[PDB]
RNA sequence: ACUCGUGAGAGACUGCCGGGGUCAACUCGGAGGAAGGUGGGGAUGACGUCAAGUCAUCAUGCCCCUUAUGUCCAGGGCUUCACACAUGCUACAAUGGCCGGUACAAAGGGCUGCGAUGCCGUGAGGUGGAGCGAAUCCUUUCAAAGCCGGUCUCAGUUCGGAUCGGGGUCUGCAACUCGACCCCGUGAAGUCGGAGUCGCUAGUAAUCGCAGAUCAGCAACGCUGCGGUGAAUACGUUCCCG
């Protein structure tokens, strides 16, 4: 189906139809849907038009998600690494912040391995 | 390395404990008091060889037993070290401490006895030949006494380099739990630096 | 082993039916240890295997031995600097093993979406002649027939 | 273990933050063990002379 | 009916025999009735400690603490009993709990 | 009043026989709810079948130690050696198959150097 | 009347038989017996080698500083990082992840410490604090895999959890470098793997938990031990290493 913009799956649970939107993951998900009512194991075929209204306006009046998400978390990146803190060096080199294991960790901030 | 202290080894079935006493609460303060006292006995008497020190303890009494070759310095006739000694301990705050001495049957046949005599002829000039020759045949003049090994490490006559040489004579079972083997150690002093001494002494076995 | 024959385990017979061949082959499909997940997982495959082919369970089983059973393997030695392969008979209780063992070790690796189906399906096609028991039968005699001549080392 | 660095240990810190153990005989401040209040190597040599009450070879 | 738990809690065979043997006697020639030195788990420390300094840790020793403990249930405390029972004179090995 | 004990690796057991029904009863319930699988059911049922005195022995039993396997064991052996103090003229029968005589193996010494058991780390020579 | 636990004693000594054996050691088979031919595992390292490792556990000859290379805090760094090697953990997904229901362990710690019941928190934890120097009180009735029910139909996935940001708790005088834990979003990478290489022959391999400990918190997936489910094979020394 459809949903603030997201392509809902042809066939697939709502409790993780509701985790692909961005702003929505399994604990919310299954707290959302225990608030609504509506059975966690239905199927995609048997959605119907107005529950998706309903829920479509409780997660707008109770949470963000999506495009509004990305602008506050850049903002907040653009602004806490423009005052200049070392979680803003961290940004701006490219190495995460918790201080773990860059001797050989992190490749996942490093991206791919580079043979010198 | 190459072996275990034979005392703790046999230390659960032929041996017994020196320091006998049951701590819960305390027995880091205990055993704190315990080394202190020892390492304070230690160097102030060198004079009289300590062959042994045992303590047994209960609620606030302790009693040490001192066992030495001869009482004649360790206690004087009007008893000048055993105050010292006291003193000491009061110093160290051991509260009422009431001390033993008792004299050994047969000092060459104890390990700590014949390494402080063989350390001591070492030191001032006895070339370890003479001295392990002197040690080893009054060990086997003892009937009861079968196999005896004596052992020095480290700079021998000053020279540049360490030998380790010993000499056995005897039956001395180190593999056998059931052996009654006392071991002994000590270090001695020299002007060029220090040199070890390990001997092993057998007597006999404990059936049962 | 330089010692001798060491001794063999007594190995318990299947209560549920009354063949041992059962018991070694949940041994052979357990993983990591847990005999109570794997064996129902056996006797629900060989329930299925029973739906689908509507006989005997225990004679689609020796059926299926029987077909997949060796004769000849064939090992490998190394001779002036040249290695070689030598063919040697087998005892049928080791051909019994390398049987079953090559059945479940393929039927952990289809695709039919699932392997407590793939079991009883590879079952079925050892039984027919159509698995890869029987494809590995014939590659193996293949390889036999190929190196009998070497026969002569008799090692 | 320097000893300048043992006192000022065994003296009262102005914060109960800064105490550790310090193995009395020898100072270790690593590898200690605290029923005892010694270190590995003061408990091996104690044990094996058999002047701590009870320690010993354990097989089982 | 009044119970008395007379503890006889400590390391060594031996000298906790002895001392089990002592109060036994004691109980005797005093006139009360007692269970006797019942089993208990006796408590079994094991720690490990490297037994050289600077690596070399493949090799080990393990020690043990073997914490003897004995139960002494004795019926009716008379008092000349409990006094004959302070009054013993114990070694070192073995503590006393009177509860 | 006859009494037994299981000794597998380290799980200790309890049980009483009784004459009357083959009723079993593990801690409240019967073994078809306790510890459902097969195998386990036909190695408790075994004993009797292969004495051939089918469904003439209750058993009310008590577990401790040990786990899964270590409990059916020790139960097993329980019956194993109750059936003997109660008609001893099939021990040679029951030897014979083996079923006498405990196994005693259990978990071994975990050794200083090794990850678990005898097993040792990765190995490298470079 | 049994385990439960801990004392004493008994029980494996080729004890007996047949055959080979120099009538000698010894071996195979056989009965009894729980074990059969050191029943299983530990502690237990002969003379010596590598001038092997440790003057930063300790002790020490020599040389060196002594107004400094000594002491104390005017804070910080031991954890920095374009890259490699070594040993682990978690997985790469259905013998699975998740959700609900549900049964079995051993051993061990606790004084300026363990911490119940109760109330508030998603949860770190906060108030309060019984019982304990401890088979008793707390470590939950010590469980996890284990059994039943429901989903996923094989997707970079309901696998997989990092990275970063937003909000708190805990130790503490004070958490930026440089802690841990709790909550959210964050969704990258990777589909059994190159030669070569490791460990394992019975509770073993493999897999799932607990605890000693240093400590005030904590890089705790570690070392050590305590457990749970529990295999396969050995045709024999021709080849590789000792
Ligand atoms: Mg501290
Ligand atoms: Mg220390
Ligand atoms: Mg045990
Ligand atoms: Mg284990
Ligand atoms: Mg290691
Ligand atoms: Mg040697
Ligand atoms: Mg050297
Ligand atoms: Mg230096
Ligand atoms: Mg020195
Ligand atoms: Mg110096
Ligand atoms: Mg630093
Ligand atoms: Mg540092
Ligand atoms: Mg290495
Ligand atoms: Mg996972
Ligand atoms: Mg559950
Ligand atoms: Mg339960
Ligand atoms: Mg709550
Ligand atoms: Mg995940
Ligand atoms: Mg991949
Ligand atoms: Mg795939
Ligand atoms: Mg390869
Ligand atoms: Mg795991
Ligand atoms: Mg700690
Ligand atoms: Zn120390």
């Amino acid at each position: 189906a459809r949903l603030v913009g997201v392509d809902l799956p042809r066939d697939k649970r709502m409790e993780i139809a509701l985790t692909y939107i961005y702003g929505i993951g399994r604990t919310r998900s299954n707290e959302i849907l225990a608030a609504t009512g509506i059975d966690k194991n239905m199927r995609t075929k048997d959605l119907t038009d107005d529950q998706v209204t309903v829920l479509r306006d409780y997660i707008e009046g109770n949470l963000k998600v999506e495009g509004d998400l990305r602008r506050e978390v850049q903002a907040d990146i653009r602004r806490k690494i423009e005052i200049g803190c070392y979680q803003g060096l961290r940004h701006r080199r490219g190495l995460p912040v918790r201080g773990q294991r860059t001797k050989t960790n992190a490749r996942t901030r490093k991206g791919p391995k580079r043979t010198i | 390395g190459q072996k275990i202290n034979p005392h703790g080894f046999r230390l659960g079935i032929t041996t017994e404990w020196k320091s006998r006493w049951y701590a819960d609460k305390q027995y880091k303060d205990y055993v704190k008091e315990d080394v202190a006292i020892r390492k304070l006995l230690a160097t102030g008497l060198e004079r009289a060889g300590i062959a042994d020190v045992e303590i047994e303890r209960t609620r606030d009494r302790v009693r040490v037993d001192i066992h030495t070759a001869r009482p004649g310095i360790v206690i004087g006739r009007r008893g000048t070290e055993a105050d010292r000694i006291r003193a000491d301990l009061e110093k160290l705050t051991g509260k009422q401490v009431q001390l033993n001495i008792l004299e050994v049957k047969n000092p060459e046949s104890q390990a700590q006895l014949v390494a402080q005599g063989v350390a001591e002829q070492l030191s001032n000039r006895v070339a370890f030949r003479r001295a392990m020759r002197k040690a080893i045949q009054s060990a086997m003049r003892q009937p009861n006494v079968k196999g005896i090994r004596v052992q020095c490490s480290g700079r021998l006559g000053g020279a540049e380099m360490s030998r380790s040489e010993f000499y056995r004579e005897g039956r001395v079972p180190l593999h056998t739990l059931r052996a009654d083997i006392d071991y002994g150690l000590y270090e001695a002093k020299t002007t060029f630096g220090r040199i070890g001494v390990k001997v092993w002494i057998y007597k006999g076995d404990i059936v049962g | 082993p330089r010692k001798g024959p060491a001794p063999k385990r007594p190995l318990v017979n299947d209560p549920v039916y009354g063949s041992q061949l059962v018991t070694q082959l949940v041994n052979k499909v357990l993983l990591e240890g847990k005999k109570s997940l794997a064996e129902r997982i056996v006797y629900g495959a060989l329930e299925q295997a029973r739906e689908k082919t509507g006989t005997d369970p225990v004679v689609t089983l020796k059926r299926a031995l029987d077909n997949v059973k060796p004769a000849l393997e064939v090992r490998s030695r190394r001779v002036g600097g040249a290695t070689y392969q030598v063919p040697v008979e087998v005892r049928p209780d080791r051909s019994t093993t390398l049987a079953l063992r090559w059945l479940v070790n393929f039927s952990r690796q289809r695709r039919e979406k699932t392997m407590v189906e793939r079991l009883a399906n590879e079952i079925l096609d050892a039984s027919n002649g159509l698995g890869a028991s029987v494809k590995r039968r014939e590659d193996t005699h293949k390889m036999a027939e190929a190196n009998r001549a070497f026969a002569h080392y008799r090692w | 273990a320097k000893k300048a660095l043992v006192h000022k240990a065994n003296k009262k810190p102005k914060f109960a933050v800064r105490a550790y153990t310090r193995c009395n005989k020898c100072g270790r401040p690593h590898s200690v063990y605290r029923k005892f209040g010694l270190c590995r190597i003061c408990l091996r040599e104690m044990a094996h002379a058999g002047e701590l009450p009870g320690v010993q070879k354990s097989s089982w | 009916g009044q119970k008395i738990r007379i503890r006889l809690k400590a390391y060594d065979h031996e000298a906790i025999d002895a001392s089990a043997r002592k109060i036994v006697e004691t109980v005797t020639r005093t006139g009360a009735s007692v269970v006797g030195p019942v089993p208990l788990p006796t408590e079994k420390n094991v720690y490990c400690v490297i037994r050289s300094p600077h690596k070399y840790k493949d090799s080990r020793e393990h020690f043990e603490m073997r914490t003897h403990k004995r139960l002494i249930d004795i019926l009716d405390p008379t008092p000349k009993t409990v006094d004959a029972l302070m009054r013993i004179d114990l070694p070192a090995s073995v503590d006393v709990n009177i509860q | 009043p006859i009494q037994t004990v299981g000794r597998r690796k380290e799980a200790v057991v309890r049980v009483r026989l009784v004459p009357g029904t083959g009723q079993f009863n593990l801690d409240g319930r019967t073994l078809e709810n306790y510890f459902p699988n097969k195998v386990h059911q036909q190695l408790i049922k075994a004993p009797l079948v292969t004495v051939d005195r089918v469904d003439q022995f209750d058993i009310y039993a008590h577990l401790d130690g040990g786990g899964p396997s270590g409990q059916a064991g020790a139960l097993r052996l329980a019956i194993a050696r109750a059936l003997i103090l109660v008609q001893p003229e099939d021990r040679p029968a029951l030897k014979k198959a083996g079923f006498l005589t405990r196994d005693p193996r259990a978990i071994e010494r975990k050794k200083y150097g090794l990850k678990k058991a005898r097993k040792a780390p990765q190995y490298s020579k470079r």
